[PDB]
């Protein structure tokens, strides 16, 4: 459980944080997470937890840290770090130039001209499952919208056929919400099985879907391998998953919980956006980090080569030395700051498509369900982790306050 | 404010842009194809890159360690006026600032 004290680590820089099990969860887990921003908390401590490790408690570190990749580097960029043994995703544990060259090949899959003539897809598919589950009077939102929406949003964008969802569905589950049935290292090699016929099949045959012009990219002056291409396309879907279930989740357990926040956004939709960032802000749900590349003091605290630090992009909106009042939501906040989707170069290179999905979602859903609630007696259960989530949202609503458009 | 952004081929758009965004932000946010903006904005990636017109260069806050440091690795030509737009922080005293954007971001 604790691990020892490393020699170079001051005992007054201690504090008790574990990630995967904060104190005060059943608030809601961004609630747990702001103890390490209570009145005396260092802006840098360490855990014993989790096989020990830095956390950065606060905006201005967390962002300096991720803007300096010499010193903090994304080699091991989980805690703890056995976590992520079998993890070789595209380009997440990169540093540039070399994790350059493959978002550009991202840019040219998920980049904002492709998302802006995707929308209207995306609306379509927001609709139908929303149409689908209105008259009911009651689903699990997670499961019911949060889960299919992101996969089949994938479908299309990887020109990938419907039929081939549960067995997705199964891999990634697999390897974020693991059963026991399979270990993550076979989830991985099966995801990557099914991706590498379709990869070399459309080398030799090229489309305008993701997985053709990934395939017949170029990356460092060559061309991409196979290898390397699976490796990405295998995050292009991983990372638009469980970060999108999750905090559509968080951001509709708010609103069933708040009727006039509902009302401003029925009453003023332009405000969507805008609310859309805010709640980005508060129901920011990553946390994950870096590795020392070598003995480095930074802001008066000694780190050494090998040490590892969380750097949570959760906390930075939280700290109420960026945003006054952290906890409230205000769709008229005038200064949104977060690191909600990352920062420095690795920042979520699927951000634009993230945000159009949270958009199009809080429209269309509001748009015909404008009045839900929790189920009552539902026991609503965060968890925490790198990607922090809800458990289950079951929602309920009178039909006949609802409209089919 | 008002901020044009000149596209290599000559093509001109005006944009509206608030106190406190970003060059690259209000590119990003309308259609501005030719900027990138990858980094979303901390001068990481050099895909926001411009050339700022010489009318406004003294008005503009100098480029700071970081963003010289960013601009070395631009892919287009480098120039005396080159800048991260996401480093140029839109201000009243700016209204007509006029940016050329390279052909190339990544
Ligand atoms: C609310 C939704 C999302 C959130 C909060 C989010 C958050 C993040 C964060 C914080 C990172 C950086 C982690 C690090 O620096 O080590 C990241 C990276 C990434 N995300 Fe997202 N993400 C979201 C949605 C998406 C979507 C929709 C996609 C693609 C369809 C996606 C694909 C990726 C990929 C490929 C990376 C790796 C980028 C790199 O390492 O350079 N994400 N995300
Ligand atoms: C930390 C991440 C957000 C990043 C690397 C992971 O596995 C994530 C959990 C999803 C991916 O985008
Ligand atoms: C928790 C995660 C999101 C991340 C990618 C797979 C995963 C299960 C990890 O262990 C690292
Ligand atoms: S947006 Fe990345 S350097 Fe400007
Ligand atoms: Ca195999």
């Amino acid at each position: 459980n604790l691990a020892p004290l490393p020699p170079h680590v001051p005992e007054h820089l201690v504090f008790d944080f574990d990630m995967y099990n904060p104190s005060n969860l059943s608030a809601g887990v961004q609630e747990a997470w702001a103890v390490l921003q209570e009145s005396n908390v260092p802006d840098l401590v360490w855990t014993r937890s989790n096989g020990g490790h830095w956390i950065a408690t606060r905006g201005q570190l967390i962002r300096e840290a991720y803007e300096d990749y010499r010193h903090f580097s994304s080699e091991s960029p989980f805690i703890p770090r056995e976590a992520g043994e079998a993890y070789d995703f595209i380009p997440t544990s990169m540093d540039p130039p070399e994790q350059r060259q493959f978002r550009a090949l991202a840019n040219q899959v998920v980049g904002m001209p492709v998302v802006d003539k995707l929308e209207n897809r995306i609306q379509e598919l927001a609709s139908s499952l929303i149409e689908s589950l209105r008259p009911q009077g009651q689903c699990n939102f997670t499961e019911d919208y949060a889960e299919p929406f992101p996969i089949r949003i994938f479908m299309l964008l990887a020109g990938l056929p419907e039929e081939d969802i549960p067995h997705l569905k199964y891999l990634t589950d697999q390897m974020t919400r693991p059963d026991g049935s399979m270990t993550f290292a076979e989830a991985k090699e099966a995801l990557y099985d099914y991706l590498i016929p379709i990869i070399e099949q459309r080398r030799q045959k090229p489309g305008t879907d993701a997985i053709s012009i990934v395939a017949n990219g170029q990356v460092n002056g060559r061309p991409i391998t196979s290898d390397e291409a699976k490796r990405m396309c295998g995050l292009l879907l991983v990372g638009g998953l469980d970060t999108v279930v999750n905090f559509l989740s968080f951001s509709m357990e708010f609103l069933a919980k708040s009727p006039e926040h509902r009302q401003e956004l029925i009453e003023r939709p332009e405000r969507i956006p805008a609310a859309s960032e805010e709640l980005l802000r508060r129901f920011s749900l990553v946390a994950d980090g870096r590795i020392l590349t070598s003995d480095y003091e930074f802001h008066g605290v000694q780190l050494k080569k090998g040490d590892q630090i969380l750097l949570p992009q959760m906390l930075s909106g939280l700290d109420e030395r960026e945003n006054a009042a952290p906890m409230h939501v205000d769709f008229s906040r005038q200064c949104v700051s977060h690191t909600t989707f990352g920062h420095g170069s690795h920042l979520c290179l699927g951000q634009h498509l993230a945000r159009r999905e949270i958009i199009v979602t809080l429209k269309e859903w509001l748009t015909r369900i404008p009045d839900f609630s929790i189920a009552p007696g539902a026991q609503i259960q965060h968890k925490s982790g790198i990607v922090s989530g809800v458990q289950a949202l079951p929602l309920v609503w009178d039909p006949a306050t609802t409209k089919a458009v | 404010s008002k901020v044009v952004y000149v596209s290599h081929d000559g093509t001109r758009r005006e944009l509206d842009v608030a106190c406190g965004v970003s060059l690259m932000q209000a590119a990003v946010s309308n259609g501005i194809y030719d900027i990138v903006g990858d980094c979303g904005g901390s001068a990481s990636c050099a895909t926001c890159h411009v050339y700022v017109n010489e009318a406004f260069t003294d008005k503009v806050p100098a480029a700071n360690e970081r963003e010289i440091g960013m601009l070395e690795s631009v892919t287009a030509e480098l120039k005396p006026n080159s800048r991260l737009c996401c480093q140029i922080i839109m201000t009243p005293e700016l209204d007509g600032i006029v940016v050329d954007v390279p052909d190339r971001q990544w």
